[PDB]
């Protein structure tokens, strides 16, 4: 949470998390949930609205980020680890941006 | 004990067996019995 | 939960996971659909609605034959 | 008349049903 | 049921009435 | 008038059926 | 039933609607 | 019928309306 603060999220358009909280493979997409809806976070751009999606047959736990140049970065996190996706989501702002 | 499988939407098909074995029982019963059944159940509610 | 889900849909980014209410486990869909259904005295309220039904269906049914004759003697009139 | 209303009342919940429906169906 | 039909069948409009008033009066 | 009601009332439900059913058709 | 289909269709409004007015009564 | 009315009050609110509605289907 503290990584993505400091690298300015006002870029970041919406940002949405779709996940079963009753699978097995789920706790990774539950860490990059809250880590990207803490406080600080919250407090770069009054205008982002994270939507939490909850489903129990689903079976496909998915974040999905538009950005403001206008690319479309979706992750399907079930086998990667929250480190692995807060990476890739911090490494996406630098670059469009 | 155990509590349930919390079935969802997706492929809801499963109903519980307790409900229709009281669909059976209620339609084993006569129209006098029928009477008797909502008599007490309209004094109770 | 009516009250509850409202305050939880206020603030859109904290999920609800499931629960168990009277010994029943739930999901959010669950817990969407226990929140439009009725209260207890409500739905038993209406279950004696149902059971008379079947009765109350037969009555109207037996007495629509009279019925059925004033409503087109009614059109008639209705045509004139 | 009595005899109907007997005879009605010693048939179960569906038979009843399905004798609405039949005469849902004629009338 | 079919039975029923017909012996129902059988009765004038007088008996009708007054066989519905008896399922009221009994039922409700 | 009190004619006609007696002899619809003096019929069964399988006439008066016929009755409606050609009435209905107008 | 044919002379009472005659008999309902050769009869005014008002007669109609004091048939309507009896049959709600008596039944 | 009397451990019919004490298991329908024991019932929750889904147990009850899933009652109503496979009675709704079937009746």
């Amino acid at each position: 949470a503290a990584a993505l603060a400091r690298l300015g999220l006002r870029a970041v358009k919406q940002v949405r998390v779709q996940f079963c909280p009753f699978e097995k493979n789920v706790e990774s997409t539950r860490t990059f949930l809250q880590a990207v809806s803490s406080e600080k976070v919250r407090c770069t751009n009054l205008n982002c609205s994270v939507i939490a999606d909850v489903r129990h047959d689903g079976s496909e736990p998915c974040v999905d980020v538009l950005f403001g140049d206008g690319h479309r970065l979706i992750m399907r996190g079930a086998h990667l680890t929250a480190q692995e996706m807060l990476t890739a989501f911090a490494s996406h702002i630098q670059a469009r941006g | 004990e155990a509590l349930a499988g919390a079935p969802l939407d997706n492929a809801p098909k499963e109903y519980p067996p307790k409900i229709q074995q009281l669909v059976q029982d209620i339609a084993s019963l006569t129209l006098l019995e029928i009477s008797d059944l909502n008599e007490l159940l309209k004094k109770t509610l | 939960v009516k009250e509850m889900v409202r305050i939880l849909k206020g603030i859109p980014f904290l999920p609800l996971l499931g629960g168990c209410i009277d010994d029943t486990i739930l999901s959010r869909q669950g817990f969407i659909n226990y929140s439009k259904l009725p209260s207890l005295a409500l739905v038993q309220g209406e279950l004696v609605g149902g059971l008379t039904f079947l009765t109350a269906q037969t009555y109207s049914m037996l007495q629509h034959q009279p019925r059925q004759l004033t409503a087109l003697l009614d059109q008639y009139v209705k045509q004139q």
